[PDB]
RNA sequence: AGCCGGUAGCGGGCGUGGAUCCCUGGAUGUCCGAAUGGGGGAACCCGGCCGGCGGGAACGCCGGUCACCGCGCUGCGCGGGGGGAACCUGGGGAACUGAAACAUCUCAGUACCCAGAGGAGAGGAAAGAGAAAUCGACUCCCUGAGUAGCGGCGAGCGA
RNA sequence: CUGUUGGGAAGCAGCGCCAGAGAGGGUGAAAGCCCCGUAGGCGAAAGGUGGGGGGAUAGGUGAGGGUACCCGAGUACCCCGUGGUUCGUGGAGCCAUGGGGGAAUCUGGGCGGACCACCGCCUAAGGCUAAGUACUCCGGGUGACCGAUAGCGCACCAGUACCGUGAGGGAAAGGUGAAAAGAACCCCGGGAGGGGAGUGAAAUAGAGCCUGAAACCGUGGGCUUACAAGCAGUCACGGCCCCGCAAGGGGUUGUGGCGUGCCUAUUGAAGCAUGAGCCGGCGACUCACGGUCGUGGGCGAGCUUAAGCCGUUGAGGCGGAGGCGUAGGGAAACCGAGUCCGAACAGGGCGCAAGCGCAAAGUCCGCGGCCGUGGACCCGAAACCGGGC
RNA sequence: GCUGGGGCUAGGAGUGAAAAGCUAACCGAGCCCGGAGAUAGCUGGUUCUCCCCGAAAUGACUUUAGGGUCAGCCUCAGGCG
RNA sequence: GGAUGACCCCAGGCGGUAGGGGAGCGUUCCCGAUGCCGAUGAAGGCCGACCCGCGAGGGCGGCUGGAGGUAAGGGAAGUGC
RNA sequence: ACCCGGUGAAAUUGAACUGGCCGUGAAGAUGCGGCCUACCCGUGGCAGGACGAAAAGACCCCGUGGAGCUUUACUGCAGCC
């Protein structure tokens, strides 16, 4: 996993 | 008396240390801490005996006792210990120093100086110096020579 | 202090042995009998004083 | 090196276990495992060598191996413990009594 | 290890031989353009209360 | 007086003309590795010179020898490379952290890098201490002493 | 040694015996005398060590007078820039040094904290030097050290398996029995695995083996349940089942009454706030040195030792350097039962003023509370820096 | 232009037709080890039993405001009573 | 009441967080042991509607287990989830 | 997808014997009060709810926490003069 995405939604 | 026999007399088995056991030791969770915050935390205060806040502690107080001495620091000066004529009263030999010291009365580098309060027992007291008063008080008994020797 | 004597006490396993300069209240009140010639007695002596 | 108070060429007494008063010969010492075989012990091995070399074969005798301290020298009376006398060239083992084999 | 002496404290304050603790009086110094005389006058010496029991534990060592 | 390691088995041997096993010394010791004839992606590849081996010139194998630096002799001899758990000396040398922020300061000549020495290293025969007409190389322990002092005279550092 | 109970004796019992040896370990269980040992003693041809003893060699040791030859050079010294020392530019010395200038040979030179004088201590610019000290890869001894989640990461073929390009990371996993005596053979089954037989004292000691805990999953029995509302319990009666001559007691639950889980966090939680699937193990108020009170003692105008020294089947003494206390004031000089401020013999601030042989100021250990410095109650960052990959 | 093989440049540095993209599946400063048990005035947790007492959420100051120092309120010993 | 405690009276007090104080109970280990307990059965395990204790717990009994355990009195902690 | 034979996970999970309404309660109740309704147990489905799960809220504020960037913020250093 490690993320990485950004906090979007 | 045997091993089986021995033990201590009361208040010295005082041994038993605190806790933070269970409940109803009193002791238990919070471990006497109370809730809290920065006290109760691991590493504690700041030192309490000196740390006041923020504000200014009471280092606001000021030097006066002046002279701290410099770099090269303390000066050899010769020092001079008081005893008193009632602390001497004791023996009735000739009273000298290091005889004095070699008793309980002086400490080691220190020049003797007989003073003080007492009654003045008729005897030879050689000393390093003397108060004006003890000087007088023990004139009306015995000698008292003054030093000063290489 | 006496060697030749202090070897010969030595194995009983009623017995503990012990030169004068030894003396020691723990080995005192392990025992029940206290048995010391008339030396060590004498620095024994000499210790308390 | 592993000493040992007996030899193959010895005859001891079984001082303990459940053979005893028992004498016999001992015929085998294997001093890594520190026993003898005697006469005493023997147990039925299950020779399960049933196909192989000697068919059928329920079960084989054999004497199993004790404990070397189980055992006792012995001569011209019981047994008796080891003193080597030592000569002028090699030393004898001998008894508390005499002298122990030759 | 042992403990150090304040140098700050020891510099500046003094155990009494009963056990008090006496500084100066904060004031004197600097600001004197006219404090009356007896203002300027008025600074000797003070004794500090329970909170120079702190100081003595600063000066264990000094003793007396 | 048993033995052929752990390790029995198959299958064979040795030992009371003293074995196995233990200790000392000696022998052999492929190839790599400071690796050192030269290469090289360690344990592989290719050689020079001398002697030997096979019919042995072309081939291959065996034995010897051939790196570089420093010092001393006029090519020869002596030494050096690399390693070692910690400990030691020197050449370099932080920051978190402490200061309830932070820059002098602290952490700290600490961690760590590097070079070298060894069974220790360093230090060590006074252009020294010091106020005692005084001590007598150096090193280590205890005191002196949290003392003298140092310090945004702060935190603290510290003979 | 014998007998005795036991599968096994060493236990128990009966007479003995050794001991400079009754440390320990092993033997089917609990052994001074069965085994290995232990006390006490002996031993190397060879290699290593040799600081202990002896011997040899190198090497070195005298006084007076006269000469003024020599006595460590870009060095001393001075300045600028810095490091070291407790010394942070401070009145800043000394000791080192990068830069610039740049001597002298005893009537010469450095130092005693700027500087000068005086009085003294030393003799720089060359080098070597054991011992006492640090350390523990290795060998040995001991333990109010661990006993397989502990103790080193590893008691077991572990820096392995495995992870990672790499540096590097890094596990889990010990025990049948005294002895394999490890179960021939028959029977079901393809085997596996069972049932008999047999070994053994013990076979749920049978080898994915000592003891076999809990969660968890089964089978059997007792009670109970399909008009019933539930933090699951509790309190009453009641029925059924089982114990106990009896009285009584256990299990279970029909009906009635009552009833807002645990923890943390909070003004306030059943809370629709946190954490917890369940069980078993590991897991958090320490220690060292100082300090301040208290307390148990020892000695008391005294108390006490530190390093070290000697002696020790875990035996203790010596050692008084020193520390704390008997005097206090004052920045200090100094004075002193007082001193300081002050002209003051005004004042005031700090100070001194002995309990009736017992006891006590004070000290030295033991113990306990709390503080100081240390990772200082445990867990956890976002990060910073160093050297490597 | 795409692509094989052989090479070089890296941590305050590379490389970047530029997004702070990419630098071994996480880059507004890689990874590993070490300083290191960094610091954490913050969060969580802190285990056997019984007995007596039993608070505070105030004031002053604080780069202080969810932290602290002194006072207040608690407890214990000793003394006065 | 003088029994000098833990004896019989009488009188009162006893909700309780953070906390302060006082008593104890268990766990590991040392002295007590060259001792004592232990095969006619140690520690540990599984049951109890029994005894003692206010409680933490300590006893007794049976089954399991097969080789170790350790009094009174004290000492020391890696001491209770 | 569903039924049968074969093999057989997961996140999650305080415990559960887990109904509706109107209220009450830390202000949005299966669990508290009153009433209403409801025999015991599944299977296929739908997602209103269990303030459902998953990630110690990215927003926000706080900490005398940390980084990246900026400049006529401070103080230094490279570089240059
Ligand atoms: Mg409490
Ligand atoms: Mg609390
Ligand atoms: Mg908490
Ligand atoms: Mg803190
Ligand atoms: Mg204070
Ligand atoms: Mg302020
Ligand atoms: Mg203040
Ligand atoms: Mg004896
Ligand atoms: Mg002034
Ligand atoms: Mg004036
Ligand atoms: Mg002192
Ligand atoms: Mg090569
Ligand atoms: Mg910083
Ligand atoms: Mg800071
Ligand atoms: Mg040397
Ligand atoms: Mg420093
Ligand atoms: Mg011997
Ligand atoms: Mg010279
Ligand atoms: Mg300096
Ligand atoms: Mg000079
Ligand atoms: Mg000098
Ligand atoms: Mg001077
Ligand atoms: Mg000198
Ligand atoms: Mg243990
Ligand atoms: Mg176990
Ligand atoms: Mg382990
Ligand atoms: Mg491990
Ligand atoms: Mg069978
Ligand atoms: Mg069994
Ligand atoms: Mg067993
Ligand atoms: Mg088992
Ligand atoms: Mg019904
Ligand atoms: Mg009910
Ligand atoms: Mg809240
Ligand atoms: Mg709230
Ligand atoms: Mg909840
Ligand atoms: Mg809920
Ligand atoms: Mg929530
Ligand atoms: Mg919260
Ligand atoms: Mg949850
Ligand atoms: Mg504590
Ligand atoms: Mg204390
Ligand atoms: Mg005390
Ligand atoms: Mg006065
Ligand atoms: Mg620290
Ligand atoms: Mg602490
Ligand atoms: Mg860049
Ligand atoms: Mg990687
Ligand atoms: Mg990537
Ligand atoms: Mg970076
Ligand atoms: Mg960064
Ligand atoms: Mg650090
Ligand atoms: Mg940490
Ligand atoms: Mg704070
Ligand atoms: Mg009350
Ligand atoms: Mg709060
Ligand atoms: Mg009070
Ligand atoms: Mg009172
Ligand atoms: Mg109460
Ligand atoms: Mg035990
Ligand atoms: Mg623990
Ligand atoms: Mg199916
Ligand atoms: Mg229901
Ligand atoms: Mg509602
Ligand atoms: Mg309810
Ligand atoms: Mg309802
Ligand atoms: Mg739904
Ligand atoms: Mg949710
Ligand atoms: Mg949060
Ligand atoms: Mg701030
Ligand atoms: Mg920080």
């Amino acid at each position: 996993x490690g993320g990485p995405k950004k906090k979007k939604k | 008396m045997k091993l089986s026999d021995l033990r201590p007399n009361p208040g010295a088995n005082k041994r038993r240390k605190r806790v933070g056991r269970g409940p109803g030791s009193g002791h238990g969770k919070t471990a006497t801490r109370g809730h809290k915050g920065q006290k109760s935390r691991s590493g504690g205060l700041k030192d309490p005996r000196r740390f006041e806040g923020g504000r200014s502690t009471t280092l606001m107080r000021l030097p006066k006792r002046g002279m701290q001495g410099q770099v090269p620091g303390e000066i050899k000066r010769p020092r001079y210990q008081g005893v008193n004529l009632k602390d001497l009263a004791r023996f009735e030999g000739e009273v000298t120093p290091e005889l004095l010291v070699r008793a309980g009365l002086l400490k080691k580098g220190y020049r003797l100086k007989i003073l003080g309060e007492g009654e003045a027992k008729p005897l030879k007291v050689v000393a390093h110096a003397f108060s004006k008063s003890a000087l007088e008080k023990l004139k009306a008994a015995g000698g008292e020579p003054v030093l000063l020797e290489a | 202090g006496n060697e030749l004597v202090r070897r010969a006490a030595r194995n009983l396993p009623w017995v503990v042995t012990l030169a004068p300069e030894g003396l020691n209240v723990y080995d005192i009140v392990r025992t029940e009998r206290l048995v010391m010639d008339l030396d060590a007695w004498e620095v024994f002596q000499n210790r308390i004083g | 090196r592993v000493k040992m108070h007996v030899k193959k060429g010895d005859t001891v007494l079984v001082a303990s276990g459940k053979y005893k008063g028992r004498v016999g010969k001992v015929k085998e010492v294997l001093p890594k495992k520190y026993a003898v075989i005697v006469e005493g012990v023997n147990i039925v091995k299950k020779a399960v060598r049933v196909s192989p070399k000697y068919p059928q074969g329920g079960f084989i005798e054999k004497e199993a191996p004790l404990h070397a301290s189980k055992v006792r020298p012995i001569c011209p009376a019981c047994g008796k413990p080891t003193r080597v006398r030592k000569k002028f060239l090699e030393n004898g083992k001998k008894i508390r009594v005499c002298a122990k084999c030759g | 290890p042992k403990m150090k002496t304040h140098k700050g404290a020891k510099k500046r304050v003094k155990i009494t031989a009963s056990g008090k603790v006496v500084a100066m009086k904060t004031g004197k110094r600097h600001l004197n353009w006219q404090k009356s005389g007896k203002e300027i006058r008025q600074k000797g010496r003070k004794f500090v209360l329970a909170k120079p029991e702190a100081e003595r534990i600063k000066l264990l060592l000094p003793y007396e």
